[PDB]
Order: C-alpha cells, then structure tokens, then sequence
C-alpha cells in the first residue's frame, strides 16, 4: 500500500465524514426552532462550532492513517 | 529520464560506456594505453618584456600515439631506427642487429591499438614517485594489472596519499598496492626488504616471487671535475652500483632457497651513452659503465636462469622535475642534427621491455639497446650543448634588455503536526563551529569568511578594536593578538599565514602541554607507598595534628604540643607517605581544541558550574542563532501554557571535578562544596534551564553512551509525539578527562599510539577505517545540540526549517556475556523489521512493513 496513496483517504472517509456533515447539519434540522427564536443562536453557536470539532476530531482521526499513520 | 539536457547525452554516453564495459567485461587485465596527445618542445623568446618561455608544443604529425611509433619508427639521416636495440658484436660493441630489434619494434607496434597488459609480474621499484619516471612506469604497470610494491626514499605524508591517490586512479581489476619506506644506502636493510618481499604470510608477509625489478637512483651530484672525490657523492657512488649489486645476489639466494629456479626474474638497468662526456659530473658517469659486466657475467656465472637482464640507456627526456639538466633547448637539437626524442613519455617503451614475447627472448639473451634517439650521431654533444644556450641565453637576454634602456629612454621624457523537524542546529566538535567543519568535510581551506571565524574563536582576532581610535589616526580593522599585531589584520586578503598553520595545528594531537589541568602524558603521576624507618620532626599548623592522631593511632606519631607555636610532629615507623612515581603512559593525544572559551558569556557562572557547561551553553545560543531566534523569553507570545521545554541532555562523564571529590578531596585541594549539584548528568540542562530559557516542563535525560545522542531525539520525538509537549531540544554532548584515558585503553577500545607512530607517523590520520588497518575509532571532547518543533509554529512564524526526522532505536532484545559487544542485530534488526508472511502483492501494527 506504500504508495503515496490518497484515493482510500478520499473514499471511505472524506466521504463519509462529508456525508454527515449535511446530515449532522440535518441531525440539527430536525430541531430547527421548537423554541428557539428566543434562544436560536445559543442554540446555534452552540452545537454548530460543537458539531464541528467533531467534524475536526473525526478530520485528524482519518489522518492518523493514511500517511501519518500509514502503517 | 529526459528533463536534463546533459542526462540525455549523459545517458548516451553511458550505455556507449556500458557496452564498453560489458564487452571488455572479465577480459585481460587492461592495457597500458597512454593514450594522450604527446607534445615535444615549445620554447618561445619572447622579445619583449618576457624572456624564454617554457615548453609543450602539440607536436606536428602526432596525435594518436599509434603514429608515436611509425614517427620513431623511420628516423632520420643515416639511420636504422631512432631506438633501436642492438646486439653485443660477437667481437666488438652494439651494432645496431635490426633482426632482434624488428620485435622491440613490432611490440610497440603491437602496443597503442592493442592493449597491453602485464598481469601477475611481481615487481619492485627504487626511484622516485611524483618526481620522474618511475611514476609511468607505475601507473601503466597498475593497468597492466601487475603485482606491484614499491620503496621510496622520503617517508611522510605528502607522499603517502600520493600514491593512495593513484591506486584509486590506475589500479586496475588485479593489480595490488603496497607502500614502505626504504634507504637504499646503509646496505644491512636490504636483507630485510628481501626477506618481507619473499616472506611467507606467517612472517611479515606479501608471499611473492619477485619476477622484475627496477632500480632507479637519485642524488644529483653536480659540478664536480677528476680531482674531487669528496664525501656523500662517494656514498653516492655506493648507492648507485653497490647496494644494487648486493641487491640481486640475494634475490636469487632467496629463490634458490626455495628452489623455484625455472621461474626467472627480470632487472632492467638504467645505462647511460655519455660517460667521460658531459661537465661536471663526477662519479655518475664511470658509475653508469659499471652496470655492463653483467653481459659476460651472465654468461659463466650461475645465476642465468634467475636473473633476466635488460638494461636501458634511456635520457635526455623533459619532464624536469630533477636529474634533467636543460629544461630550455630541446629543439635546436631536433633542428641541428634534427635526432628525436627529448620528450617524457620514453618509460612507455620500458613498459614494452617488461612484456612477453620480449622477456622470452630476454630469456634466451640479454638485449643491449639503443633507446636513445639518435643522440650519439651528434659529434661534438657538449659544447654544442652549451653553443645552443649560450647563443639563446644572450638573444633573450639583450632583447631584455633592449626594452628595459627603451623604458628607460621612455620614462625620461615624458611627464502534519506531529511529523516534527529540526530548525537550529550547532555543535562545537573539536575545530570551530557546525558551519566551519561544513567547509572542512567538504575542502581543506576554510573559505576566509569562514577561516575568520576559526579566528573569532581561540581569541586570534581582536574583534570591536574601537570603531574610533584606531593606529594613531582614525580607521579601524577587527583587530589580532591584543597589542603587538594590531596593523589591520583584514577579513580580505590578510588572516592568511598569519593566522594560519599555528592556528591550525593546535587542533589535533599532543593533547595540550597544560590544558586539563596539567594531564602531561609523558609522565603519569603514578603513585607508590612505603615503610622505611627514618624520623623527622617537621614543622605542623595546628589541628591538622589531630586528624593526624585520628588516621595513625598514638603507637606511632606522638605530636607533641609545640610549646609557643601551634604543635609538634611525627614519631614512629611512619607506614606512608605514597609519595610519586614517573611512571610512561602510552595511550594518549587523540583530540584537542579551541585554546580559549570566553565569548561574551557572564564571569562567575565559570567558578561554579564550569568544567562541560560552557560547551552547551554556548551550543544552545549557536542553536538559536542558528534558529535565527534569539530572546527564548519571545516563544511565549505563541501564548501557551508554558508547560513546554527543556532538553534531555546525556553523556557518561562529566566526572572532570568528581575527580576533584576522589582524587583531590582526601588529597586536600581546595574545590567548592557546591560541586554535589554539578556532579549529576541533568544538572546541564538545569542551567539551560534556570540561568537561561526557564520553563519547568518535560525532562528525560537517557544516557545512551559509547554510541550516545541519538537516543535522546527518539524520547524527545516521543514526546512530541505525545501531545504532553510540544517544542523541545535535545540531548548532546560526549566528554574527555584524564580519568578517562588510561581506564580508556584498559578496556582496549578506542586508540592505541606507538604502533600508530611506528606503523605510519601520521598524527593527523589517527582514523583507518575499511582499507583494514582499524584501531577503534577516536576520542574526543565535542559538544552538540539540535532543537525541534511542532511544525505548524514552525511554519507559523517560520523560524526556519532544516529537513526530516528519520528513525526510532530502543529494542535490544539480547544477552550474552560481553561489554561491549557491538551492533549486531541486538539493534536496527527490529528496524526493518518486516515480518514475511505470504504476500505476493503490495497494495501502526503493520505486519507487512
């Protein structure tokens, strides 16, 4: 595989984790006032710069392997 | 592939070379094709202002040397050939038998478009190396992939790479190389050279045969008529027949010791034609005449299966290095008389003296040979010699001088993010900085910017001289050696051999006279007691009497007190005092340094802390600079929590005071108490941490040692690796103390002089590694550092970026019963691990890679 690879870098993830990045933007469209419009930013910034460490979490957690743990 | 224009051509020519090579591919052993353009004579009178010029035409009708043979082939006038060999007269001299003398002809002829070779001949050289001859007659013999070992009358360095030089330029695929000194005076020697050359390999060694032999001379000897037959010329006269004479004798009881005696041994003889002929000559010349009893002798003297001879009359070459008087003519020579032959490359047809169907028929006869070209169909050489000159000497001369009284007439009249890399790096090794010893791998010169900063440090230079108040006006020069040598000492054309081999050759060996401290190593203060029984009554000051009583008890040295003083002294027996002894050390004078270590750096820091600290504290600054990024309090503004840092500094002594708590504490000399914190392997990264860049973060310090500092970039990389810290620094340093030697040596490691005197004198050498004549390595003091970063506050605000960090030690997995044992697979063998289960196929366990 030792090869400067890429493609299943791009594949499973950075798909996957692009899939639910709309969907996990859909997982807070479900929710989308029921009682914000009050409290709709706090229920914004929030879950969305949360949601998006997870994004980030699960970003350096494909590029552990492929590469910097391509071993 | 194809992007480089040259690489194109440079492939072309390669797979040209290639064939070339797969062609000749375990072929013969080589040639001896000197196949270079050979010039003649070019001398030039200049008329104006310039007088005789020098030489090496191009030489019209030459070119390849295959015409080198038909020119000297048909020479000129009445003539056979220009060398010719002749054949001993049957009654009278050498005429000039041109049946015999066609083979020598057709050899040569043979020679230039055939190789040449001369594989397995067993031979043996006198003369000199980068001066004259012999050195052709070397070369073409190592490309004729010739057994070959030779003498020299100098021993010394220049000449040792000299060779070593041409055996990395000539060998060929067979030809072996061997070097040794040799006198050919003082005649006792030669047995023992005869012996070394045909010993067997459980005495001295090289197990030859010995089956040519050249005897080349030296010694000018100049300007010396009949009636002086004064000192070492006479000695001279020894060394050019005697000792030769003696030579060959015993070659032969040698081999007929063994009693090879249907394998025979050629000596080709330098004879000269001009005897009784040139000036002041003296003993050379009825020397020279003395080589030509061996053509009866020969003949009736039981030695003629053994020893093949074949001398050569060869001269009146170019070339002049030595032995060549006129460097100047060359050509009116080949114009009066037009008669050939005062180039260089006359050995090439000595070359084609030491091959078959040649030495065969050398077998069969001794072949006198007139090699010289045409030269005694001169009448009257010598003076026409000094004609030539004398008519030249002027003509150039009285154009000289012709300009000189025009100038005089003329004068007159007129007016990520883990991946981590390395960003400063600096070591101080034994000469200056990482950026000196850069040059001084690469060259030998130090690249005057650079060679000033070999000034800089050791205090050579005089730096910050005053910007005002220079010599007694204005104007100022980063001044030298403080107020002798002051006048201006320039980082352009001066510091040059005034700052040179004195402040080059103090680093490298004799250790120091007076460095650490005293450490003489001529003489090792070796120390011996005893019991006898005298008794003094020396003289005391008080209280050092009681730890007197304490260590011999009162049945012997009864004090007294010393009434009106403070006590009084020793009684019995005495058992003590371990007093000295001048006791020779060998093993010694390895590394050396810097002469000075005192930069800019605080005083009374260097009380305390001071015997190795310096070295790594200056590094780290020489790191930083070499980050380019002084002021280690502005990492910060990368705001953190600070909880980043300090190195992991490693090294097995250190001891360099522990010696004052073992040695001169209980010896009484006085050494601060506060040496208990300096006595530890982490109390240098303590002042790189208090008394300089302060955080309080990770520290692992390994020890690593005998193949230290690289452990400790592998925990630093793991910690950063980690993500309990990032930026970090290195551990580093080795060091050399007096304990250290001798208990160095003892274990039979490191170096061993006195058998590295007395087998090359090479003090600079000191390091043979894989042309297997190994002694260990070397020892020195050394200091280094190396820092890293987390690669993305490398990147932001780019400190800058050196390269990429490669590996990961640490698992021995071994016993046995031995230290040190050396790097077997006990380590890197889990390094490239690579478990081999079935694949067939590519494409943090990992059990493939």
């Amino acid at each position: 595989l030792n090869m400067k690879y890429r493609k299943r870098q791009l594949v499973t993830r950075e798909a996957q984790i692009k899939d639910w990045v709309e969907n996990e933007l859909e997982a807070l469209k479900l929710e989308a006032e029921e009682i914000p419009s009050e409290d709709q930013n706090e229920f914004l910034l929030e879950r969305t710069r949360e949601i998006h460490n997870e994004a980030e979490s699960q970003l350096r957690a494909a590029q552990q392997q492929w590469g910097n743990d391509f071993y | 592939a194809q992007a480089d224009k040259q690489d194109i051509s440079s492939s072309t020519r390669v797979e040209f070379e290639k064939l070339y090579s797969d062609l000749m591919k375990f072929l013969e052993s080589s040639k001896e094709i000197d196949p270079s353009q050979t010039t003649q004579l070019a001398g030039m009178d200049v008329e104006d202002a310039l007088d005789k010029d020098s030489t090496k035409e191009v030489a019209s009708l030459p070119n390849k040397s295959t015409i080198s043979k038909t020119v000297s082939s048909t020479i000129p006038r009445e003539t056979i050939p220009f060398l010719h060999l002749r054949k001993k007269t049957p009654a009278g001299d050498w005429k000039y038998d041109r049946q015999l003398s066609s083979l020598f002809l057709d050899g040569l002829e043979k020679a230039a478009f055939n190789g040449v070779t001369f594989k397995d001949k067993y031979v043996l050289i006198t003369g000199a190396g980068k001066g004259s001859i012999g050195a052709e007659v070397l070369q073409g013999l190592l490309q004729g992939g010739a057994k070959v070992v030779v003498t020299t009358s100098r021993f010394s360095k220049q000449v040792t790479d000299y060779y070593q030089s041409i055996y990395a330029k000539y060998g060929a695929k067979g030809s072996t190389l061997i070097v040794v000194p040799f006198n050919q005076g003082s005649k006792q020697d030669v047995e023992a050279l005869i012996e070394f050359i045909y010993d067997t390999e459980k005495n001295g060694g090289l197990g030859w045969d010995l089956d040519a032999i050249i005897p080349f001379a030296a010694i000018p000897e100049q300007g010396i008529e009949l009636e002086h037959i004064d000192s070492k010329s006479e000695f001279a006269h020894r060394i050019m027949l005697t000792n030769i004479l003696r030579m060959m004798g015993c070659v032969k009881k040698q081999k007929s010791a063994r009693g090879i005696e249907t394998r025979p041994a050629q000596v080709i003889l330098p004879m000269s034609p001009n005897h009784g002929t040139f000036g002041g000559d003296g003993m050379y010349s009825e020397s020279k005449l003395s080589l030509e009893t061996l053509f009866n002798r020969w003949h009736s003297e039981s030695w003629a299966n053994q020893l093949t001879v074949c001398g050569a009359i060869i001269g009146w070459t170019r070339g002049t290095g030595l032995m060549s008087a006129n460097n100047i003519i060359a050509e009116g020579i080949e114009k009066m008389g037009v008669r050939t032959f005062s180039q260089k490359e006359m050995a090439f047809n000595l070359l084609g003296l030491l091959t078959p169907e040649v030495v065969e028929l050398c077998q069969k006869s001794p072949v006198m040979a007139d090699l010289n070209g045409g030269l005694q169909f001169v009448p009257e050489l010598k003076e026409f010699t000094a004609k030539l000159r004398k008519e030249l000497v002027e003509t150039s001369e009285v154009r000289k001088a012709v300009s000189i009284e025009t100038a005089l007439e003329h004068k007159v009249v007129n007016g990520l993010e883990r991946v981590i890399v390395v960003t400063g790096f600096a070591e101080v090794g034994p000469w200056g900085s990482a950026r000196t010893r850069w040059e001084m791998e690469a060259f030998g010169e130090f690249s005057l910017e650079g060679c000033v900063e070999m000034a800089w440090i050791m205090g050579f230079i005089s730096y910050h001289n005053g910007n005002l108040k220079g010599r007694p006006y204005t104007g100022w020069v980063d001044s030298k050696t403080k107020e002798p040598v002051d006048d201006k000492d320039v980082k352009a054309k001066y510091e040059t051999s005034i700052l040179e081999h004195s402040g080059i050759r103090l680093i490298e060996p004799e250790l120091f006279n007076g460095y650490n401290p005293e450490k003489k190593e001529m003489i090792q203060e070796v120390i011996v007691e005893e019991d006898l029984e005298p008794f003094e009554a020396s003289k005391e000051t008080a209280e050092q009497f009681k730890h007197q009583h304490g260590d011999k008890v009162d049945i012997f040295e009864i004090p007294e007190t010393g009434e009106y003083s403070v006590k009084l002294l020793k009684g019995a027996t005495l058992y003590i005092p371990k007093a000295l002894r001048f006791d020779r050390l060998v093993a010694g004078q390895i590394p050396t340094g810097w002469n000075a270590k005192t930069y800019g750096i605080s005083d009374d820091i260097i009380s305390q802390v001071d015997p190795i600290t310096l070295f790594v504290l200056v590094s780290v600054v020489e790191a930083f600079i070499a980050s380019g990024i002084t002021d280690p309090y502005e990492m910060y503004k990368y705001v953190h929590v600070s909880e980043v840092g300090n190195c992991s500094g490693s090294g097995m002594g250190g001891v360099s005071a522990l010696r004052g708590m073992f040695k001169d504490r209980f010896k009484d000399e006085p050494v601060q108490n506060d040496i208990l914190q300096e006595s530890f392997i982490n109390t240098m990264s303590a002042w790189v941490n208090m008394l300089l860049i302060s955080s309080s973060g990770p520290i692992k310090t390994p020890v690593g040692a005998c193949a230290t500092s690289v452990e400790s970039v592998d925990i630093g990389v793991e910690t950063i690796l980690s993500g309990k810290a990032r930026i970090c620094i290195v551990g580093g340093y080795d060091d050399f103390q007096e304990e250290g030697s001798f208990e160095f040596g003892n274990m039979k490691a490191t170096s061993n002089t006195l058998e590295e005197f007395e087998h090359g004198r090479t003090p600079a050498e000191m390091s043979r590694p894989a042309t297997t004549t190994r002694n260990g390595f070397m020892e020195a003091q050394g200091a280094g550092i190396q820092i890293i970063m987390q690669a993305d506050l490398a990147l932001k605000m780019g400190v800058p970026i050196y390269g990429i960090v490669a590996m990961a030690a640490t698992a021995t997995d071994k016993i046995g019963r031995s230290v040190p044992a050396p790097g077997k697979g006990i380590l890197t063998t889990a390094r490239e691990h690579h478990s081999s289960v079935k694949y067939a196929s590519p494409n943090k366990r990992d059990p493939r890679i």
